[PDB]
């Protein structure tokens, strides 16, 4: 019944602040909800958008403020003083009944950085790979034969380690198939305008 | 603040299948006002929650009565009668009696079972162009596998090394229900010029003896 749209990803530093937007349409409090990286949900406060009213979580309430803009149907969530805890996707939810669908928040100390590509060769079927290390922020997209080869393929999700990104992709075909024939993955990072392919070739 | 806590973590059902998952609460969640605000939310893969039943059975608008609520106090449970593929995802629960704040349970993973699966263990030595830049990662694909629990050590030269590891979960499988990991095990050339023999060793269910795949720096 009510549609929430909200804003797109926020990368900041520790110690920024971040501000987030939540439009609704259609015909409630609106509350926030924080989702860590391992799926648990945390209630951040909720703001009625009438009067303006808050009620906080404790553990949010020295640095989250949630306002509204009656004109315009739009919930606001700024919160400040960020940690790599707050990395996290962010939902805004009417009444506790329609949900957003979330922004990614990401606190790093990061730059910008073009990923490395490396090919994983092996040392009836065979296993290859491709390895993308070390870039930043996401995403990347990572396709095997500019995506002709789609099936036995797993491309792993990407985890923040140490402030950089790391994916890894792996695609098993038959021992027939290579390397007599050609097997190359194609990796886009458009944040730092890298398109790269990089065949496999046997060691 | 009200502990929700949801068992079991995850629950493996054929399609077809009644489910049952449970929610029990740290106190009771009866309000002073005669209203038990206990609700059941979905979020399906790669989407935001949906909410399912609120106030212990009440099924919101749209939600098939498959599903069904029920429960006191503080215990309580979310049926599906007969679940289906588009069932399969996170179910929480969450308690808006005792605020602020509202909580949440952690969340069960409803999941298809299959047959057992052993996985398929490929380990890569570092590329050529890697070791150009003075870097060396080791890289173990552990594939294909059910059911979903596994555990990965890294060795080298017979002993294990835990620092520089970096591990990655595919979700399950949409065309054969299996699990998928990506160890990725980060050295130094230096490191990786002192030692020569390098061993991914996991455990799974599919062995009682550790599963393993080497490979010898020397060729």
């Amino acid at each position: 019944e009510v549609q929430l749209l909200q804003s797109g990803p926020e990368l900041e530093k520790p110690g920024a602040s971040v501000m987030i937007s939540c439009k609704a349409s259609g015909s409630y409090n609106m509350n926030w909800v924080r989702q860590n990286i391992g799926k648990s949900l945390e209630w951040i406060g909720a703001i009625d958008p009438y009067y303006g009213g808050t009620s906080y979580n404790q553990k949010f309430k020295g640095r989250a403020t949630l306002t509204v803009d009656k004109s315009s149907s739009t919930a606001y969530m700024h919160l400040k003083s960020l940690t790599s805890e707050d990395s996290a996707v962010y939902y805004c939810v009417s009444g506790m009944e329609y949900w957003g669908q979330g922004t990614s928040v990401t606190v790093s100390s990061a730059k910008t950085t073009a990923p490395s590509v490396y090919p994983l060769a092996p040392v009836s079927s065979v296993t290859l790979g491709c390895l993308v290390k070390g870039y930043f922020p996401e995403p990347v997209t990572l396709t095997w034969n500019s995506g002709s080869l789609s099936s036995g393929v797993h491309t792993f999700p990407a985890v923040l380690q140490s402030d950089l990104y790391t994916l890894s992709s792996s695609v098993t075909v038959t021992s027939s198939t290579w390397p007599s024939q050609s097997i190359t993955c194609n990796v886009a990072h458009p944040a730092s305008s890298t398109k790269v392919d990089k065949k496999i070739e046997p060691r | 603040d009200v502990v929700m806590t949801q068992t079991p973590l995850s629950l493996p059902v054929s399609l077809g299948d009644q489910a049952s998952i449970s929610c029990r609460s740290s106190q009771s969640l009866v309000h002073r006002n005669g209203n038990t605000y206990l609700h059941w939310y979905l979020q399906k893969p790669g989407q935001s929650p949906k909410l399912l039943i609120h106030k212990v059975s009440n099924r919101f608008s749209g939600v098939p009565d498959r599903f069904s609520g029920s429960g006191s106090g503080t215990d309580f449970t979310l049926k599906i009668s007969r679940v289906e593929a588009e069932d399969l995802g996170v179910y929480f629960c969450s308690q808006s009696t005792h605020v602020p704040p509202l909580t949440f349970g952690a969340g069960t993973k409803l999941e298809l079972k299959r047959a057992d699966a052993a996985p398929t263990v490929s380990i890569f030595p570092p590329s050529s162009e890697q070791l150009t830049s003075g870097g060396a990662s080791v890289v173990c694909f552990l594939n294909n596998f059910y059911p979903k629990d596994i555990n990965v050590k890294w060795k080298i030269d017979g002993s294990e090394r835990q620092n520089g590891v970096l591990n990655s979960w595919t979700d399950q499988d949409s065309k054969d229900s299996t699990y998928s990991m990506s160890s990725t095990l980060t050295l130094t050339k230096d490191e990786y010029e002192r030692h020569n023999s390098y061993t991914c060793e996991a455990t799974h269910k599919t062995s009682t003896s550790p599963i393993v795949k080497s490979f010898n720096r020397n060729e």
